[PDB]
């Protein structure tokens, strides 16, 4: 009568299944409350010894009848082994709610029995901690195997509620369902678990725009009031663009987060999307400028390599021909490594190919730049580095496309000879004609 | 400048398909090293546009 | 959401307590 | 219940001799869909021409067998699964019915053994075994004994075609366009302690029960370090490859091309399996070729052997009983 009241609803008109329910708990508690003392036992801080206040051998001032940490923890693991061979399955829901109030977590997570997904998923309906019990059971569909549904638990800690601690914890449950929704497609190739995996993607960087907002609300304004509140609404839900900037980024004035929210959100492409990549290379630029060239080439290397790995695959939001002349520009300035920009767009993964095509057009533009810098060579040197780097790893071609690029690249580094043999024949214009004679006599090898 | 700008001529000529007005502009050029390697655009874009009897 | 709306006409003041 | 219902199909059995049927192809089936689901992976030896979507699918979960100790298992019930002691007791407590019924129960356990150990050689064609499991599986032929004519038996005829099969290299001579993506599919090329402590384990004095199975394995060995040293930039392996003519040697002095004829040849199973004579002949050939030194050092030999052999015939003595067959064994299995 107890497990039928608790199967049909727990209700109120049924008081003789209630009692039943009542007097089977009244039953497990000389189990509940003994492994209660036993984690209590064990969960103790051992006792540094009391000074002796007469000198003799150490008195042993414990009763014999105690129990060590060890011995409270063996009993424990195995009355806890005792009960884990019962069938009675309102005792194993009586079980997992003590192990949920002891934070016994993972050890629910040890019982592989029938009744532990059916009481999970009536709890994340019927707690007003029902967070708790999502939180559980996406942790038993992973350690069960069940992606999709796992997945499709994460997403109803999004979607649906949650309590957490900290935002931070938003961006576990993100990046563990995209964990999960991976490896279902890889599973099982079905659309949905795909579809909702850019969801899942546009949501992990929301939620790092919110967190980019959050802390730097702690970081530059915690000594005033309202901060207080716009923290906490801010760990509270996963909020869109239109928040993010209306409500925080602009009434505490945040340019560095104003600008990363407008790095997404259907806007009007080609002028203000390079504006966005011009203010994202300054501001690393300047903020960096307490440290050497090469941890500022590292640092603006590690911000456009992780960018151009969202924006590369959409590139209405990655203006590559722009990216490379004001980074070049930026070197050009700066006095860095000529191999700078090439390591930072193969290190995204943009295509050497494509990569070749803008500074192709970039030296026959002939930009006054290179001139007004005294280096109107540089973007030779860059094709150099290009070229040589391709030369001496062919893998970054595919296996079909090399023998038209290995034309184009002869092809070019002729115009490029021609161009230098052009030119005054100084050091550098003679040094260059080798340089590119040395790349043409290794691209005469490569076809 | 008669080198560079010449061997400018010929190209773009050669590009658009003017392909007796890039050859002249290719024979007018006074530096010997581009009047090699202007025909090693010539024969190979006259060549892979099947412009066989201009080759 | 991934479309943003400015709207400057209305915001709370985030220098101020709460009314 | 099972044993019950397919009582009609088995006439003159009872229930509890068809169940004794029954428990036997139950594990048949798993044996021989593991076996299946082996050679319908992706790999190096063939293709099913199975959907790309279907050859993913029996790959991943393949592998996620493997993570969870396949080979150890595999060896386990191999080592375990034996006629005589199942017989012993079926025959206590009256399983064994007719002359069929024997028969079917000693053949169903045989397939039970056979797909298991064909379990493992489908896995070591189509991908190596993994460091620790390429261990066991020397650490189990270490322990073997041939049948009462020479032979081995088909089961460890597979366990030693697949430890030949993770010291294959020979199709880096042959793939040109591939060649990159199948030497990063390498534990020999990639696993400096595959190596390290495969190359110790051969290397070891420890006579296995079979000294020509050990012979064999040390050939293949040296003839595997003997393709490493003709890979352009191998320079952090060449502490092992300057061993190749000591490894082979040992196989040489073992007698290795003696038990290849009349333990591996001659088993009516080698000639069962195209990709046991396809190992075997690349085995001879790439010693024939990338051994060239040894060959002529087996004939010097030879023709020395030769002449005490005419000495002592015109002395009239018996020729010296601890002469070298090296040449004259390599010559009659190439021969058989």
């Amino acid at each position: 009568l107890g497990l039928h009241f608790y199967k049909h609803g727990e209700p109120e008109e049924d008081i003789v299944g209630l009692q039943a329910f009542q007097e089977r708990l009244n039953s497990y508690k000389c189990i509940t409350d003994t492994l209660q003392e036993l984690v209590n036992q064990s969960k103790a801080a051992p006792q540094s010894p009391s000074v002796p206040k007469k000198p003799g051998p150490p008195v042993l001032s414990s009763d014999p009848n105690m129990l060590s940490n060890e011995e409270a923890g063996h009993h424990f693991e195995q009355m806890l082994k005792l009960s884990q061979r019962s069938k009675d399955e309102l005792f194993s829901i009586a079980l997992y709610n003590w192990l949920i109030q002891v934070d016994l977590a993972d050890k629910l997570l040890q019982v592989a029995s029938p009744f532990l997904e059916p009481h999970l998923v009536r709890m994340a309906k019927v707690d007003q901690n029902r967070v708790r019990y999502m939180d559980l059971l996406w942790r038993y569909y992973e350690k069960n195997r069940s992606f999709s549904n796992a997945a499709r638990v994460l997403s109803r800690l999004a979607d649906m509620h949650s309590t957490e601690i900290s935002l931070q914890q938003r961006l576990e449950y993100i990046a563990r369902a995209i964990l999960s929704a991976k490896s279902s497609t890889a599973i099982s190739s079905i659309a949905a678990d795909g579809e909702f995996l850019h969801e899942l993607e546009e949501k992990m960087e929301v939620a790092r725009i919110q967190l980019q907002i959050q802390e730097t609300l702690q970081r530059q304004y915690s000594h005033h009031s309202s901060v207080q509140d716009a923290v906490s609404q801010l760990d509270s839900e996963l909020m869109d663009i239109t928040k993010l900037y209306g409500e925080f980024a602009d009434p505490f004035k945040l340019a560095e987060c104003k600008l990363a929210i407008i790095h997404c959100a259907g806007y009007s492409d080609p002028i203000l999307v390079q504006t966005l990549w011009q203010d994202i290379i300054e501001k690393e630029l300047s903020d960096s400028v307490t440290l050497s060239s090469s941890d500022r080439m590292h640092a603006l290397s590690l911000k456009i390599v992780l960018l151009g790995k969202i924006y590369a695959g959409t590139p209405r939001f990655f203006p590559l021909d722009f990216i490379v002349q004001f980074l070049e520009q930026q070197v050009c300035t700066l006095n860095w490594d000529v191999g700078f920009v090439i390591q930072t767009m193969n290190e995204i993964g943009v295509p050497l190919p494509r990569l070749l095509e803008v500074y192709d057009q970039l030296f026959k533009s002939r930009d006054p730049f290179w001139n007004r810098m005294k280096k109107p060579l540089h973007l030779l040197d860059c094709i150099h580095v290009l070229l040589i780097r391709y030369v001496e790893n062919p893998s970054q071609v595919l296996n079909c496309e090399r023998r038209r690029f290995t034309n184009l690249c002869l092809d070019a580094v002729c115009g490029y000879l021609v161009e230098l043999q052009s030119m005054s024949s100084s050091v550098a214009v003679q040094a260059i004609t080798g340089n590119f004679k040395s790349l043409q006599a290794k691209l005469e090898r490569l076809h | 400048s008669q080198a560079t700008l010449r061997t400018c001529i010929f190209k773009h000529h050669l590009d658009l398909g003017h392909n007796s007005q890039a050859y002249e502009a290719l024979t007018q050029i006074p530096d010997s090293s581009r009047q090699l390697d202007c025909l090693r655009q010539l024969v190979v874009v006259l060549c892979e546009r099947s412009q066989l009897q201009d080759l | 959401i991934k479309k943003l709306v400015l709207k400057n006409l209305n915001n709370s003041n985030l220098f101020s307590p709460v009314n | 219940l099972a044993g019950e219902h397919q009582q009609p199909h088995f006439p003159g059995l009872t229930r509890g001799l068809v169940a004794v049927l029954l428990y036997w192809d139950g594990k048949r089936c798993i044996a021989n869909s593991l076996k299946a689901l082996i050679q319908s992976r992706r790999g190096k030896t063939w293709t099913l021409e199975l959907s790309p979507e279907l050859a993913s699918m029996t790959t991943r979960f393949t592998d996620e067998l493997m993570e969870q100790g396949l080979t150890y298992k595999v060896l386990t019930l191999v080592s375990q699964i034996d006629v005589n002691n199942e017989f012993e007791k079926l025959q206590r407590e009256r399983g064994l019915g007719s002359e069929k019924h024997r028969k079917e129960v000693s053949d169903l356990i045989k397939e039970c053994r056979q797909s298991l150990a064909e379990s493992l050689f489908a896995w070591a064609c189509q991908s190596p075994l993994g460091k620790e499991d390429t261990l066991l599986l020397i650490g189990h032929l270490e322990r073997v004994t041939v049948e009462a004519n020479g032979s081995l038996d088909a089961v460890n005829l597979a366990l030693l075609m697949a430890l030949l099969y993770c010291f294959d290299i020979s199709f880096i001579e042959q793939s040109t366009e591939e060649r990159d993506d199948m030497i990063h599919q390498l534990p020999l090329l990639t696993e400096k302690q595959y190596i390290a402590t495969i190359h110790s384990r051969l290397q070891d004095s420890q006579l296995w029960k079979l000294p020509g199975l050990q012979a064999t394995v040390r050939l293949a060995w040296a003839l595997a370090l003997r393709g490493i040293s003709q890979l352009p930039d191998v320079t952090a392996l060449a502490e092992f490859t300057e061993a190749d003519e000591a490894m082979a040697e040992l196989a040489i002095a073992d007698n290795v091309f003696l038990f290849l004829m009349e333990s591996v040849v001659v088993s009516e199973y080698f000639y069962q399996e195209e990709f046991y004579i396809r190992r075997v002949h690349n085995l001879i050939t790439d010693f024939l070729a990338l051994m060239p030194m040894k060959v002529k050092q087996l004939r010097n030999r030879a023709d020395e052997d030769a002449r005490m052999i005419h000495m002592s015939m015109q002395m009239g003595n018996e020729p010296p009983i601890s002469l070298r067959r090296d040449l004259e064994h390599l010559m009659l299995l190439i021969g058989e």
